[PDB]
């Protein structure tokens, strides 16, 4: 054929692949945490939009550390040789490296090592996707004036 | 023969290293009203970093805290796109 | 009303 260029990635898989949204709105009264009013809207609003991107997309609401890292170990552990990507979205409280589950805090790197390109084979050299809705610390930006 | 097991990572940060990020009762979070209106506006024709990009401009000049404790008021956001990504990333593909 | 996370 003619003069192939590569890239951009293959995005034409039968299967754009998971959306995976993790949507902790009520933590554990234990952790003292706060409800986050308005991430409903948030995950209604990916839900839709990722929909529309003809991404599989799953809510997940209101699990503690040890759901969300049982999720990413079973959603790491399917199949993706059909799928053209991997996304997932994480809504809640954070720290820098760190989001919080409903009952404490999950280290960033355990949730992405699962999908590293030696440990999930089957999304190796495909784009993998990591939405964070979280702080990242307590730095406020004043602005400035344009 | 090899890749780097950190490669084709993309994490689209709400906000800085080490800053707070703002989230409105009823619109949801500045920075996801944003990645929603930016993709549905975008992605059956602008590459990925260039949809963030777009969010990036929208968060920053959009949004400013309200907050009746002045040290949380008028308080600015700007999202962080942090790419480990080896191509451009288009939603769309040639039927 | 905005509030963080």
């Amino acid at each position: 054929s003619g003069i192939s260029l590569d890239n951009s990635y293959k995005m034409d898989y039968p299967e754009m692949g998971l959306c995976i949204i993790i949507n902790n709105k009520n933590f554990h009264k234990s952790t003292g945490m706060t409800s986050r009013s308005g991430t409903d809207v948030d995950a209604a609003n990916l839900r839709e939009t990722f929909r529309n991107l003809k991404y599989e997309v799953r809510n997940k609401n209101d699990l503690t550390r040890e759901e969300i890292v049982e999720l990413m170990r079973d959603v790491s552990k399917e199949d993706h040789s059909k799928r053209s990507s991997f996304v997932c979205v994480l809504l809640s409280h954070g720290e820098e490296g760190i989001i919080f589950g409903t009952n404490g805090p999950v280290d960033l790197k355990k949730i992405t090592n699962f999908f590293r390109g030696d440990r999930c084979r089957s999304l190796t050299g495909k784009p993998k996707l990591f939405i964070i809705q979280a702080c990242r610390g307590t730095e406020l930006d004043c602005g400035i004036e344009t | 023969h090899k890749i780097p097991v950190e490669a084709d990572f993309l994490y689209a940060y709400s906000t800085a290293p080490g800053y707070y990020s703002w989230r409105n009762s009823k619109d949801g979070s500045w920075f996801i009203q944003s990645l929603c209106a930016m993709l549905k506006q975008y992605a059956d024709k602008l590459e990925f970093m260039h949809i963030l990009t777009r969010v990036n401009r929208k968060v920053a000049t959009e949004f400013e805290s309200f907050s009746f404790d002045a040290t949380f008021h008028a308080k600015k956001q700007i999202p962080c796109i942090v790419s480990m990504l080896t191509k451009e990333l288009y939603f769309y593909h040639l039927e | 009303x905005d509030x963080f996370x």
